[PDB]
């Protein structure tokens, strides 16, 4: 439950860069062959 | 000072005037083609044409 890990060793929070992630379908709304 | 406990209650008697009467309000909320509709009144359907 509340036991450590013993060999886990904290990291410093890198950052990393995405590309297209983040995109998606806005709601149940279709559209198709369109640019909204 | 400059220290106000807010927790209190509304006065309910039933001898109270119309004023102090307590009245239960149920507002009713609602979304508009958010989502498909699952609450519908008995509206019987019909066929497609
Ligand atoms: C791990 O150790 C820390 C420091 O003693 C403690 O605060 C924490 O509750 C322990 N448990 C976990 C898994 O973080």
């Amino acid at each position: 439950q509340c036991v450590n890990l013993t060999t886990r060793t904290q990291l410093p929070p890198a950052y990393t860069n995405s590309f297209t992630r983040g995109v998606y379908y806005p709601d149940k709304v279709f559209r198709s062959s369109v640019l909204h | 000072f400059n220290c106000y406990f807010p927790l209190q209650s509304y006065g309910f008697q039933p001898t109270n005037g119309v004023g102090y009467q307590p009245y239960r309000v149920v507002v009713l909320s609602f979304e508009l083609l958010h989502a498909p509709a699952t609450v519908c009144g008995p509206k019987k359907s019909t066929n497609l044409v």
